[PDB]
């Protein structure tokens, strides 16, 4: 997984 | 897509809406003390930029994957044409930050930087002596992102960016240009995306040897270096 | 000057026929692949191109009213960009094929390169659904030559102009295929967001083939130990 | 430079 996915997910 | 549907006054709105604030970041020389500043000041930038691109028309019809690519593709791009179009008002000089103006003599002290540097600058002077607008800047920001990495792997995105150049011309035509000085003034900022792309392939470079060269660098900004591998 | 004093289709005539020649390899395919000997072939190939690219140059309305040491800083800066999108622009009729000679037919199959394989495949299929055309190619490719690598630098404003200049060759070709302004004012950005694509192929390319130099293994011509070396 | 007189020639 990334970091990115979290973020943009929110 | 409700991006579509928007009129070029409502597009330049949300743009202008969804922008990122302008953060804070000590006279940097060597690389620890600029690098240490710089990876900072990128780190809580992507935070934001991240929140700004979900709320670029149309980015957001996008898959999570997509998005991901996205960003990661332009990411750097999106930091350095910010932080050009910050510097224009200081010429030979880049604003970093209100408490932080570099000039090329600070980039000369990090081997490999003072490229970079003058070509920040170059595009800055650039900026400059078109008499860049505000509106016309967002507009390029999101041309970036949907555009940087939509090779890289449609209809929607390439849309989308038809759209943004319909909001382009809808704002030189409104600040009182002619027809043939539209589609001149539209070449010359589109012309100098080519240069934002290589001033963010050279950078990426930098980074890859400034990271094996072991500055710590947060987990996001390693996450998003590794992408450009 | 006289670039500076040309109409749209006289500048798209010098253009068209200042166009270099469609070179082959030395492809033979009685012969055993190799990554270092399928290298051999794309750098001998680029290499003689390089010549013919040098001569088209010259032709470009505008580029010889510059000094020596700008018109080498563009070439340096541009060759692999132009070479590329020559490359592109041949393969448009071959989806999920690069066409680097009449005799050298890839596909995404063959190489160690794929990565840049397939950011070139993507270029071409693009240039197949936007239907581009010749007239439009060849002005794509002389503002890559003058923009990629864009006291005395009023040359810098000289660039410019021609820029300006080749900008209103486009939009005046799609006009006159009956293209409405805002389909026109569309294309061009179109046109435009692409050249962003071949930098970064180009990047990524450069990077590439400085390993396969430090890797000691292909054999790179005088010349493009040169130009490469400009990247560096 | 190979380039510079290739231009030149
Ligand atoms: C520090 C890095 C994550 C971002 N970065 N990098 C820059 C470079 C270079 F290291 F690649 F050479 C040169 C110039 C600016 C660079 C930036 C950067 C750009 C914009 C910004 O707001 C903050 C930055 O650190
Ligand atoms: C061999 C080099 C001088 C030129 N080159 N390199 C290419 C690469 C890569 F090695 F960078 F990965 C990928 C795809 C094409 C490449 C070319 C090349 C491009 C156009 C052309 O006409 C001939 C070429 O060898």
């Amino acid at each position: 997984h990334k970091i990115l996915h979290r973020l943009l997910q929110d | 897509s409700l991006a579509l549907s928007l009129t070029a006054d409502q597009m330049v709105s949300a743009l202008l809406d969804a922008e990122p604030p302008i953060l804070y970041s000590t006279r940097p020389f060597s690389e620890a003390s600029m690098m240490g500043l710089l990876t900072n000041l990128a780190d809580r930038e992507l935070v934001h930029m991240i929140n700004w691109a979900k709320r670029v028309p149309g980015f957001v019809d996008l898959t999570l994957h997509d998005q991901v690519h996205l960003l990661e593709c332009a990411w750097l791009e999106i930091l350095m044409i910010g932080l050009v179009w910050r510097s224009m008002e200081h010429p030979g000089k880049l604003l970093f930050a209100p408490n932080l103006l570099l000039d090329r003599n600070q980039g000369k002290c990090v081997e490999g930087m003072v490229e970079i540097f003058d070509m920040l600058l170059a595009t800055s002077s650039r900026f400059r002596m078109m008499n860049l607008q505000g509106e016309e800047f967002v507009c390029l920001k999101s041309i970036i992102l949907l555009n940087s990495g939509v090779y890289t792997f449609k209809d929607h995105i390439h849309r989308v960016l038809d759209k943004i150049t319909d909001t382009l011309i809808h704002l030189m035509a409104k600040a009182g240009l002619t027809l043939q000085q539209q589609h001149q003034r539209l070449a010359q900022l589109l012309l100098i995306l080519s240069h934002i792309r290589h001033m963010s392939n050279k950078g990426m470079e930098h980074l890859y040897s400034m990271k094996c060269k072991n500055v710590p660098l947060s987990d996001l900004l390693l996450e998003m270096l590794d992408a450009h591998r």
